[PDB]
């Protein structure tokens, strides 16, 4: 019932806003990405690949339609950023020439962010654009698939804010 | 600020403009929690679903058939601008200049005559009259019948498409209708913003169904973001005048989610800068700046043509962009007559134009 609405839902916005990257997608792929950007979806998904929660079978079905789908998307080759707060100790672990990688999906966006004691500048390009199944085509989302690895290149302290350089490293 | 610096100079430069990024929706906020369990982040955003408010439409509040001029204007802007700025096309700066529409150039052209920019903004008018929206394979086969049968040519023949336009089509004739390529940042060219009037005319009532259909239009041959996203912004600029709005106004800082280099030109970085800080390259960035530029620092149509044409090198670009821009400022009737006489095919251009004008859709509510 609810990986119906998804599909139906993401196939409409995607048709409004970029009909023919719809057609690289299964019901699955695009119901399942779509998901994702929901607070049920994600909230059931990334904690459990994060090792916080278990990976069970309805929720592993769920991560590889995610990534099946961003696999047939074009490479978003570029930098974007994810403004967030990290536990002191994880801070510590991102000094330059660190390595890090995340279970998860880690979310990124093109713009500019706002909030966060930590910028993440990312640099990469496994990372996909789903904006267009989103309805108003509007936060420039770039989706990062779980284990990218990152080394941190650069690093400073402007005015309240760490900021930080990640380069992924195929 | 020089937009050729490295992104991370510029990022941290950029933050005196963080109030021009969009706020994140309460649930993309939450993907940016370290603990989306735990969260630590501010609560306070809108729901992912709702409609934000920079992509309200500010009504047209010129009468219609001046918003049409505007229109008018900006695709024969563009054809001018192209059929102009080829003469200078891989000159040096100021080795030569030019004041009129004469021809020549690399092609050997006839006064009047204009280039694949103008090609490839007819196949994507004409895509855009035959469906009624955006169809990206429709435009790519239009495309295909300009670069292999010389449709929409100006003189018969395709003579200056580019490489990296080629690529898109010989991909999509092999790999067909699914293929999607041209994402390195060495693709990053202006074939994409050479091009864009027709989607902003089209999608007048609608900035969201200009912002998505911006950076879909690009990508029918052209995937780097810059170029995405530089088609976005133009779109915009475009939007703003043909709806009547003063250059001031279509000038100022948009609140708009922008990669940081087409950022800083939505911030005004250009608008103090001197010609030679100016660079008329084949790079999305350096075009869009230069073609802003020219129109900030001329006060009617034909000066801000010939002062972005004079740039030399890739002229032809810089003039394309500009004709669009200056030609919805000052519109259809502020372009030189004798210019207008001219230009090749330039009834069938306007037609297009208007057609697009009068077809465009409803916002959606
Ligand atoms: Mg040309």
């Amino acid at each position: 019932e609810q990986a119906k609405v998804w599909t139906q839902t993401a196939r409409a916005n995607a048709e409004k806003n970029n009909a023919q990257l719809s057609t690289l997608l299964t019901d699955d792929q695009i119901g399942a990405i779509y998901g994702y950007t929901t607070n049920e979806g994600y909230t059931a998904l990334n904690p459990a690949l994060r090792g916080q929660t278990p990976l069970t079978p309805e929720l592993e079905a769920f991560t590889g339609h995610v990534t099946d789908g961003l696999n047939k998307l074009p490479a978003y080759n570029g930098e974007t950023y994810r403004g967030t707060t990290l536990p002191a100790h994880i801070l510590e672990q991102n000094q330059i020439g660190g390595t890090v990688s995340d279970g998860g999906f880690m979310s990124t966006s093109a713009k500019t962010p706002f909030d966060g004691d930590v910028s993440i500048s990312v640099r990469g390009n496994s990372g996909k654009q789903i904006d267009f199944l989103s309805k108003y085509k509007n936060e420039a989302e770039v989706l990062y698939p779980p284990n990218t690895r990152f080394e941190v290149i650069n690093r400073i302290e402007q005015n309240g804010t760490t900021h930080l350089l990640y380069r992924e490293i195929p | 600020i020089d937009l050729r610096e490295d992104t991370w100079t510029l990022q941290l430069y950029a933050q005196r403009y963080k109030g021009l990024s969009p706020k994140n929706s309460r649930e993309l906020q939450l993907r940016m929690e370290y603990d989306p369990l735990k969260p630590n982040l501010p609560t306070s955003g809108e729901e992912q679903n709702s409609k934000p408010e920079w992509l309200n439409t500010p009504p047209c509040l010129i009468p219609e058939s001046e918003s049409l001029d505007k229109a008018k204007g900006a695709l024969v802007g563009l054809a001018i601008g192209d059929a102009i700025g080829t003469t200078l096309e891989f000159l040096p700066r100021d080795k030569l200049h030019v004041n009129d529409m004469v021809g020549g150039g690399p092609f050997r052209l006839q006064p009047g005559e204009w280039t694949d920019d103008t090609s490839m903004a007819l196949c994507l008018a004409e895509s855009y009259i035959s469906a009624g929206r955006l169809d990206i394979t429709l435009f790519r086969e239009k495309l295909v019948r300009w670069y292999r049968h010389g449709e929409n040519s100006s003189n018969g023949r395709c003579f200056d498409i580019g490489n990296t336009t080629r690529n898109a089509l010989e991909q999509y004739l092999k790999h067909g209708a699914s293929w999607f390529g041209n994402t390195e940042p060495e693709t990053a060219g202006n074939a994409a913003i050479i091009r864009q009037a027709p989607t902003s005319i089209f999608r007048r009532k609608s900035l969201q169904r200009t912002f998505a259909d911006s950076d879909s239009q690009s990508m029918a041959t052209h995937c780097a973001p810059e170029s995405m996203a530089s088609c976005q912004f133009l779109g915009f600029i475009l939007n703003y005048l043909i709806n009547g709005s003063s250059r001031e106004k279509a000038f100022s800082p948009h609140v708009m989610p922008l990669p940081v280099r087409v950022l800083l030109i939505n911030a005004g970085e250009y608008k103090e800068k001197k010609r030679d800080e100016i660079r008329s390259s084949g790079y999305v960035i350096d075009t869009l700046e230069a073609a802003m530029w020219a129109v900030w620092n001329t006060d009617n149509f034909h000066d801000a043509i010939l002062l972005a044409a004079n740039l030399g090198d890739d002229a032809d670009s810089v003039a394309a962009t500009t004709g669009q821009i200056a030609g919805a400022l000052y519109g259809y009737s502020n372009i030189p007559k004798p210019w207008l006489d001219k230009l090749v095919q330039q009834e069938r251009i306007s037609n297009l134009a208007e057609q697009l004008f009068y077809m465009a859709p409803e916002e959606d509510f």
